């Protein structure tokens, strides 16, 4: 393929994302296309260009004078912009003329701004049964990573950003549950680098 | 936009599957892709004026067709376990114009229908410690033991589906990571204010829509036939 | 490998002796002073009636006959069809011209000059490109009377041909020479008859 | 008339109901760089230089012609099924080089002002149909949107040779015989 991109990239929410793309072997009759894919949805078209700069409601596209590289500028990055961004040269090659071949792309992670981090691990009881419970690690900083568990009988999810739109409040969270008797919320996330000031209620 | 049916499919090895695609109205070019976790997004073939044009590198088992109304169908013969994937359709006004993708068809090829299970759903009430410490209340929903991953989780507060304060895991968790057709676990969070949770009139229902077997399929197991169904758990607010 | 492209045609509005119905589409590029003045004109033709065209100097599709308003108005409303047609001035005209510099515009086929009979016929055959100057000289004096020249003859195989006739009354010592200048020739070819 | 140093037709696209048949070719300065064999899906460049250094995807030609097929049906309806007008072609026969006995040469039959682009160009040697050693160009475009086509007859010049170019076209009452004057 004619495009190379950094595999991963982070962006602060509300800032602009500048995703780079290299395509030095591009021809004068080939366009540059940008797509993205959120989670398990169909790919979404963003923008395309030949030589000039282009702007639509979604982004801007900066193609250098020599056309050997380009940059996608996402204005005001939001959580909904977390996706894999694919830079594609729509090649003019025998047998595949006009094809859009997808590469690895760039995994963009829009990190929310947690102004007042209040990391804590709470225990939630089941609404039907009494023995079933989960452990909730919530309100921690966006710079914290939740690692997978050690045992196969302990289940830990990845970070998840919820948005209480009515209260102008966002917070990360990870869920952990098991049934090994020795499992407790005090040691549920010991495999992750948990902040020292994390609130462990009794 | 681009309409694709069926949305969710369950087949066994050796069967065939036909996927339908309706392009955007007025569009005449249609392109097919297969998306796997391994190979990624791979190009199948492209159609215009009822004839195949550019072609990818897939065996003859993968064939397609386009009708005079520019709608396209795609077929996979002698299905293998590795054929389970997302099958995406995209259309453009003319051949060579910007292509716009549909949402895709989720195909799961299983070794046997006995590996299909509906989910079990449980709702976990917020801790009083979180309430007094933050004046917020987080509910957690757990969907466990379902296969395949053809599931839609939604939260319903007082009979209305909500999206604010909700976060659902983007990818399910495998209960047995070593097994190929392992059942899945999925968690979701709903966070409300402490005052809203403390109202006993408010009720919170986690709904999991499961797309499984059809009523025309054969079922021999002693357990219930894992048909398309809704499974939900519910919790009511409570003062403390 | 990499391929050059042609003009991509727009699709008409409709959905979905022996008589004959003919359709033509011409993606035409005009070049002047190298790459200094380029112009794209795509032509839509029903039988022999050009009914709609895109002119890069204009920038939008225009109807030419009452047969083209529905086509021109529809193609101009499709933003990408209009933008891609404008950009074909670069993706087609300017791009392919760079490939002509490497090939066609460097093709040099030297002409073959022969004389035979009063009337003297100077046959200048199998030359390329189409720029040539043929003059008759009698005893180092360019003939400027009674010289009938055929038009430039296109052989269709990427060679040209031209025949210049001279009605001459021969005299003792009169030497008649056909002078031929051509871009493939550093010095003009001179063929004597006398 | 647009004045320019060079004119290219990056897309002479042709499609007609009779047959039906089509043609895709690129022209530069009035000569044919290639045509695309629509049946065999092959680009056929007309010079050795082009075959070595220039490349064109036949699928682009096949796609454009399919659009032409659709555009033709639409404008047939819009024009009340107005059919093409048969033009009278003009035929000129000449040699590529001055003719010398025993020196292999080529006879050139220029069939100009062709419309519709349906024509039969054959050669006659002493009244006998010549079926070998004959080649032909594609339909070459003209600014008035008619066409011209050139047929080539390779021959060994001899003393008792009588060559004719026979052209058959709907615009002619009878087949047109154009005898080659040795010049
Ligand atoms: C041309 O169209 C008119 C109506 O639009 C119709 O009356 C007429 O018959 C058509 N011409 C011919 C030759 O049928
Ligand atoms: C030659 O072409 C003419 C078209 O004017 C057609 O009428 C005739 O049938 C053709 N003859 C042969 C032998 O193909």
């Amino acid at each position: 393929m004619k495009t190379t991109q950094p595999p991963s990239m982070d962006c602060a929410e509300g800032r602009a994302a500048n995703l780079p793309c290299n395509h030095s072997t591009i021809s004068g009759n080939e366009y540059v296309y940008w797509y993205r894919q959120i989670h398990s949805q169909g790919p979404q078209y963003i923008i395309h260009g030949l030589k000039n700069n282009e702007t639509n409601e979604m982004a801007s596209l900066i193609i250098t004078e020599d056309r050997k590289s380009s940059t996608l500028i996402l204005p005001h990055a939001t959580l909904r912009d977390t996706a894999v961004y694919y830079c594609i040269v729509r090649v003019a090659i025998e047998g595949s003329q006009g094809n859009l071949i997808f590469g690895k792309g760039t995994k963009l992670s829009v990190k929310p701004n947690i102004q007042n981090p209040d990391p804590a691990v709470y225990q939630l009881r089941d609404s039907k049964s009494s023995d079933k419970s989960v452990c909730l690690f919530t309100d921690f900083d966006s710079q914290t990573n939740v690692s997978q568990s050690k045992d196969s009988d302990v289940y830990i999810t990845d970070k998840c950003v919820l948005d209480m739109r009515s209260m102008d409040f966002k917070s990360n969270s990870a869920v952990a549950w098991s049934n090994k008797s020795d499992f407790a919320c005090a040691n549920a996330f010991n495999n992750s680098i948990i902040p020292e000031d994390t609130f462990f209620p009794s | 936009g681009v309409t694709q049916t069926p949305r969710y499919l369950i087949k066994t090895r050796g069967q065939q599957v036909t996927l339908s695609c309706s392009p955007i109205s007025g569009h005449r070019s249609v392109s097919w892709y297969q998306q796997t976790p391994g190979q990624g997004l791979q190009f199948l073939f492209e159609y215009f004026s009822e004839t195949q044009r550019n072609k990818g590198n897939f065996p003859g088992r993968f064939s397609g067709r386009q009708f005079s109304n520019s709608r396209s169908e795609m077929n996979v013969s002698t299905l293998e376990l590795g054929d389970s994937a997302l099958y995406l359709c995209a259309s453009s006004l003319r051949r060579g114009d910007t292509i716009y993708f549909g949402e895709g068809s989720w195909l799961t090829v299983v070794e046997d229908l006995n590996k299909v299970f509906p989910p079990e759903v449980a709702v976990f009430e917020p801790s009083e410690a979180e309430i007094s410490h933050t004046q917020k209340a987080t509910l957690v929903c757990l969907a466990t033991g379902f296969f395949p991953d053809h599931v839609e989780l939604s939260w319903w507060v007082n009979g209305k589906e909500v999206h604010s304060g909700v976060c659902t895991d983007p990818q399910p968790l495998k209960e047995q990571p070593a097994l190929n057709d392992s059942r899945y676990a999925l968690s979701s969070r709903l966070r409300v204010s402490a005052t809203f949770w403390q109202n006993p009139r408010n009720h919170f229902r986690c709904q999991v829509q499961f797309y499984g077997l059809s009523e025309n399929d054969e079922w021999t197991q002693d357990r219930a036939k894992p048909v398309t169904q809704i499974v939900s758990a519910e919790a009511w607010g409570r003062a403390d | 490998g990499q391929v050059e492209l042609g003009g991509g045609n727009a699709v008409e509005v409709c959905k979905g002796s022996p008589e004959d119905f003919v359709y033509q589409f011409k993606g035409m590029c005009y070049f002047t002073n190298g790459t200094e003045r380029v112009r794209l004109v795509t032509r839509y033709i029903y039988n022999r009636e050009e009914y709609a065209r895109f002119d890069s100097d204009v920038g939008v599709y225009r109807a030419v006959t009452p047969l083209g308003p529905p086509a021109a108005e529809y193609w101009n409303s499709q933003k990408e069809v209009l933008e891609r047609t404008r950009a074909e001035l670069d993706t087609v005209c300017r791009h392919n011209y760079q490939l002509e510099l490497r090939t066609t515009l460097q093709r040099r086929v030297e002409p073959t000059v022969t004389i035979s009979p009063n009337l003297l016929v100077c046959s200048v055959t199998d030359f390329y490109p189409a720029q040539i100057k043929v003059r008759w000289f009698r005893n180092d004096q360019e003939e400027t009377t009674g010289v009938v020249s055929t038009p430039l003859i296109r052989n269709g195989d990427w060679t040209f041909q031209i025949l210049v006739m001279l009605e001459m009354t021969p005299q003792r010592g009169d030497v008649y020479t056909c002078h031929v200048e051509h871009p493939s020739l550093q010095n003009p070819i001179i063929v004597e008859w006398r | 008339d647009i004045v320019a140093d060079h004119v290219a037709s990056y897309g002479v696209n042709l499609y007609q109901s009779y047959g039906p048949s089509g043609q895709y070719s690129h022209e530069f300065d009035g000569d044919e760089e290639f045509y695309v064999d629509l049946e065999r899906k092959e680009t056929v460049w007309q010079l050795p230089l082009f075959r070595r250094f220039r490349r064109f995807d036949p699928q682009f030609a096949l796609t454009n012609i399919a659009v032409l097929k659709h555009n033709l049906n639409c404008v047939i309806k819009r024009s009340n099924s107005t059919a093409a007008t048969n033009e009278v072609p003009e035929v000129t026969v000449f040699s590529k080089s001055p003719v010398t006995l025993g020196q292999p040469n080529t006879l050139i039959c220029l069939v100009d002002n062709i419309f519709p682009p349906v024509v039969n160009i054959t050669w006659l040697s002493n009244g006998h149909s010549v079926t070998e050693g004959v080649s032909e160009t594609s339909f070459l475009s003209k600014s008035d949107h008619s066409f011209f086509k050139i047929s080539y007859l390779t021959f060994l010049p001899s003393a008792d040779e009588i060559y004719d170019c026979k052209v058959e076209h709907w615009g002619l009452d009878e087949p047109l015989l154009k005898h080659w004057e040795p010049e």
